[PDB]
């Protein structure tokens, strides 16, 4: 298939390289080399060093076996290193691509999923996708190539028997993955849907513990956590069992085929051609080892198909309703605005519409306007890093001046590390008014020609709110001269100035 | 249990090796004879297959039991961590969360290899290896005495490798917690970064964190695979040593043929379980360190609370430090500068943390001795930002329990005019933190949740935020009516409409604990 959206999704985010895949396949083929060559050079006291005393033959056999073991071990180490490196690279690329997709989408789409779902989809799902890369791609390509080559080779010695051998091998290596996949898919869907509900209620308990404790609803959240953990465990066991039996059946097929091949090889096989013994030890061994490796590959196919489906449904969610259209407002380079109205009229919508009009979509790198929304994020980083999210080239003197002029000089003087205090918890490490003042300082530090503030004097002091609002709307107090300031507020003083764009 | 299944597996392996050795010896000593009755080639294969089937069945049963036990243990550990961390003071919770979250979600899941392939491997190594040595010594004691010389090396190598990987395990765990926490925080702040235009600059730091994590994982993997290769070489050399010995003693005819085959077949059985244990140790190390971190998080003492219960009716709350007495039936407004422990005072009245200013007495009995479970049943608390999880409006209205009288409370607060304007009514989907509703509407949803509830004490931390004058007046009228209904109301507003709406005003000042 080529038109599967899941396939395109895992092709972008999990971008692979052909070189590493080919190298891993070659390493597997070469690891089959020792299996080929255990008896390919010292079948008996004829092939190697013509005829030799028994003790010499024993020493040669022991040293050859040990050397082949060393070679196989080194080759396996190299192959494991390459495969796991490819998996880790793919997982890192998938995580980065997922975050970039989230950041490119409209911001309201990134807030559709809870924190627990985000954790469950940015962890185990990405791990499953990397696992599909490695484990899905290597044994399968190995099995297909080995089976096709072996069937083509054996088509010469006995095409009539070659057809039977091909039929048997295809039947085994189709029924075992079929059983594995049909057992894995249905159970793994339930397991994934339970895992991304166990941690939703279990991160809800962690971020909002005091409110749930006071409301008496934390025991329920923990109970749901336990119940979904139990359901996930049962689903995983149900996934594991039939895949186990379906993978065990190839092993019995391998044993039966090897025994029958040996028995046929003790029937006039050394005569006519002795290399027939080598071919007979090469074909079933490789083909059935690949067949035994196949069921885990099929299980990984199903598991990461589910994971990729979850990732795609995370990337593209259904949109919500659209904010109402608002009247266009003409702005002047230096104007002051006091957009007001009731508590559902659309002042924030008008601020965002004004910003969108001023920015003029993409193609305008110098961003003219920025909206400082009231619910802006306070990160779990230092105070300086929190203030530098707007302008990254601001010296500490400017930061300290802004903090002092927004009323946080005494707060900063009492910080253990000054501008380097970590602010553990984000908005939980400060107080409402202090967080509001920090957001105002963020706005002040900015270099945007137009600054659009959304309820900037909420949760502020009785003696500082009115003065701060008047200074914001004064053309020379906090923002000076060539800066346009638009403020959507609920506490405009009855006696004041500057135009009003009240809504309805 | 582990013992019975492992005994069955070890016995089956030893018997299969001995039977195979005896049949190859019989075929070698009788190349083309013995056919046509007691062939020693037809009836031995059925015994070999039966032993293989029994071993497979025992392995399946052991795996099922191990998986069930691992699931139970992981669930219990996660429950312990959640019950310990979430029931602590908010400052400690904010300090150690995003670290309990990692061990609960992605950390404790690594304990599955510990129970499902490490402990069974250790038990099998402890059972099969001495048994295989004893059987080999019984069949050919020289071979067993010769192999026992390479045995002590492998445990010493394991000791060295564990000593050298214990620290890397913890380093990887810390890197994982840091990456998960920073990624969650960055995703939480996407609207802010997009508003300021610096949205594409966070992808770079996400890339750096992912690259660091990948490098650490690759380092550990490399160490683990090198250790596995060394163990394989050790076991192979130990087997080849006795192979040489028996081959030399067989070429010159000193020993019987069947004993030689038995020794050669039983030699790899001595060393295979040790290789399996060495392979399983590295897999189980991550679960081991995650469990150690989980117990470290859980092992923390919480302040004790008594069993005192306040009498029936609306109580009296007194804070002698600020000379504040909140009488029932009256509204008390707490006001002060931005940062003088007002929300902290509310949370101390609740009992979540210690009092910033002196002791708090509720109806005489101190808060510290009150039964928190029963005390919280007489309270209705509205914090600065009410909890609004993703979902519908109806699901968010029922987040903090049920509301008896939702329609009347919505009419009184003013939330009925919010549900009416929504096209889908109380079924519109909401984003994280209330996305899909405005700030005034989120505040009114929180006020509906808080005001409408069976409670005697009301604690509100600036309830009329993001509300215009008319809505402010309506909400204050509702609060005053609730107070008139015989309840204790403690508002923390510091604005003129809020201040001129209470029968008592407390002007709590600075220099209490923190400014
Ligand atoms: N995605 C959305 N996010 C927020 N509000 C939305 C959204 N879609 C529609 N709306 C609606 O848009 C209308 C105007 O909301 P807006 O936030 O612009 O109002 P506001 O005047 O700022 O109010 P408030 O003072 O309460 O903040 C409201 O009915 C709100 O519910
Ligand atoms: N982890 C923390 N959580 C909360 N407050 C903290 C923390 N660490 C320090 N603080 C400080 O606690 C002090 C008291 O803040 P609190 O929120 O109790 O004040 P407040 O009276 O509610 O003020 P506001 O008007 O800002 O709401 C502040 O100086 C705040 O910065
Ligand atoms: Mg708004
Ligand atoms: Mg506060």
């Amino acid at each position: 298939l080529r038109h599967d959206p899941l396939l395109r999704l895992t092709l972008e985010l999990l971008r692979p390289r052909l070189g590493r895949f080919l190298l891993a396949a070659a390493l597997g083929v070469l690891s089959l080399g020792s299996a080929l060559a255990l008896a390919g050079i010292s079948a008996w006291l004829i092939t190697r060093a013509w005829q030799m005393p028994p003790v010499l033959d024993l020493t040669v056999a022991v040293v050859a076996v040990r050397a082949l073991g060393i070679s196989r071990g080194v080759l396996g180490y190299c192959q494991r290193l390459a495969s796991h490196d490819s998996a880790l690279r793919a997982a890192a690329n998938a995580r980065t691509g997922l975050y970039r997709k989230l950041a490119d989408a409209p911001p309201d789409e990134a807030m559709r999923l809870p924190s627990g779902e985000l954790v469950a989809r940015l962890g185990p799902a990405v791990d499953e996708l990397a696992d599909v890369l490695v484990r899905a791609l290597l044994p399968i390509v190995v099995a297909v190539v080995l089976g096709c080559a072996a069937v083509g080779v054996i088509a010469v010695i006995s095409p009539a028997s070659a057809a039977v051998l091909a039929v048997c091998l295809v039947v085994a290596g189709v029924v075992a993955p079929a059983l594995a996949a049909r057992a894995a898919h249905a159970s793994e869907t339930v397991a994934a849907e339970h895992r991304s509900q166990r941690d939703t209620a279990g991160m809800l308990a962690l971020e909002h513990a005091p409110e749930l404790r006071v409301s008496g609803r934390l025991d329920s959240v923990i109970a749901t956590f336990e119940r979904h953990h139990r359901a996930w465990g049962e689903a995983a066991d149900r996934a594991a069992a039939p895949a186990a039996v379906a993978a065990a059946m190839p092993t019995a097929a391998m044993g039966v085929s090897v025994v029958g091949a040996v028995i046929a090889g003790i029937a006039l096989a050394p005569t006519v051609a002795p290399t027939t013994a080598a071919i007979l030890m090469l074909l079933p061994l490789s083909a059935f080892e690949a067949t035994t490796a196949l069921p885990d590959a099929a299980a990984q196919l199903m598991r990461s198909r589910v994971a990729a489906r979850r990732l795609l449904e995370l990337t593209t969610p259904t949109p919500l309703r659209s904010r109402p259209d608002v009247a266009t407002v003409d702005l002047a380079p230096g104007d002051r605005l006091a957009v007001v109205g009731p508590s559902g009229s659309g002042k924030t919508t008008m601020l965002m519409a004004i910003a969108d009009r001023l920015n003029g979509a993409g193609g305008e790198t110098p961003q003219r306007a920025a909206v400082f929304a009231e619910d802006a994020h306070l990160f779990d980083t230092t105070v300086r890093d929190n203030l530098l999210v707007v302008r990254g080239d601001a010296t500490d003197t400017e930061l300290v001046a802004a903090l002092d002029r927004v009323g946080l000089g005494e707060w900063l003087a009492g910080l253990p590390d000054g501008l380097s205090t970590v602010l553990v918890g984000g908005a939980a490490a400060v107080s409402a008014g202090q967080r509001r003042r920090l957001l105002i300082a963020r706005a002040l530090i900015s270099a945007f020609p137009v600054v659009l503030l959304d309820q900037p004097t909420e949760n502020l002091d009785a003696g500082d709110a009115r003065q701060m609002l008047e200074g914001l709307l004064t053309p020379g107090a906090l923002f000076a001269a060539d800066r346009t300031v638009v403020v959507a507020t609920h506490h405009l003083p009855p006696g004041f100035d500057c135009p009003i764009v009240r809504c309805t | 249990s582990y013992f019975q299944s492992n005994v069955v597996i070890a016995g089956c392996t030893i018997a299969s090796a001995v039977v195979l050795a005896h049949i190859v010896a019989g075929i070698i000593t009788n190349p083309a004879t013995a056919l046509g009755g007691e062939t020693d080639w037809a009836p031995g294969l059925v015994a070999l297959a039966v032993l293989w089937s029994v071993r497979v069945v025992a392995q399946w049963f052991q795996g099922r039991l191990s998986q069930r036990g691992a699931t139970a243990v992981i669930g219990e550990l996660s429950r312990q961590v959640l019950s310990s961390v979430t029931t602590s003071s908010p400052r400690r919770l904010a300090a150690d969360r995003d670290s309990a979250a990692a061990v609960v979600t992605r950390g404790l899941d690594g304990l599955r290899p510990y129970f499902t392939g490490y402990l069974p491997a250790v038990v099998l190594a402890g059972i099969l290896t001495p048994a295989a040595l004893v059987v080999m010594a019984a069949y050919d004691w020289q071979a067993a005495a010769i192999v026992v010389i390479a045995l002590p090396l492998i445990p010493i190598f394991m000791v060295l490798i564990g000593l050298l990987t214990a620290e890397r395990s913890a380093a990887a765990l810390t890197a994982m917690t840091t990456l998960q926490g920073r990624m969650l925080d960055l995703i939480a702040g996407i609207p802010t970064l997009r508003a300021v235009g610096r949205a594409g600059g966070s992808v770079q730091r996400i890339a750096e964190l992912s690259a660091s994590h990948r490098r650490s994982t690759m380092a550990t993997l490399r160490i683990s695979f090198l250790s596995a290769l060394v163990l394989e070489l050790l076991a192979t050399l130990g087997v080849a040593l006795v192979a040489v010995s028996v081959g030399l003693r067989l070429v010159f005819g000193d020993m019987t043929l069947a004993a030689g085959l038995t020794a050669l077949l039983l030699a790899p059985e001595v060393f295979w379980p040790l290789r399996r244990v060495g392979a399983a140790f590295h897999a189980a190390q991550d679960g081991k360190t995650a469990a150690e971190q989980a117990l470290r998080l859980c092992a923390e003492p919480h302040p004790p609370t008594g069993h005192e219960v306040v009498p029936a009716g609306a109580p009296v709350i007194e804070v002698p430090a600020l000379k504040a007495v909140m009488e029932p039936g009256r509204v008390t407004v707490l006001t002060g500068p931005n940062g003088v422990g007002k929300s902290t005072l509310l949370q101390a009245i609740l009992g979540l943390q210690e009092s910033p200013c002196g002791p708090i007495l509720v109806a005489g009995v101190e808060v510290g001795a009150l039964d928190r479970s029963a005390w919280w049943g007489r309270l209705a608390w509205m914090p600065h930002r009410p909890v609004l999880v993703p979902g519908t409006v109806r699901e968010n209205l029922e987040l903090l329990g049920p509301v008896p009288g939702l329609d009347e409370v919505c009419r009184s607060v003013g939330f009925d005019e919010v549900l009416g304007e929504l096209p889908d009514g109380s079924e519109t989907p909401l984003g994280r933190g209330g996305v899909g509703l405005s700030l005034g509407q989120r505040q009114r949803l929180g006020l509906v949740r808080a005001l409408g509830a069976p409670a005697d004490v009301l604690l509100l931390d600036q309830p009329t935020a993001h509300l215009d004058g008319a809505l402010e007046d309506r909400v204050l009228a509702a609060i005053v009516a609730r107070a008139r209904a015989g309840a204790t109301v403690v508002m923390v507003g510091h604005r003129a409409p809020v201040l001129a709406a209470a029968d008592h005003v407390v002007t709590m000042e600075s220099s209490l604990v923190a400014p």
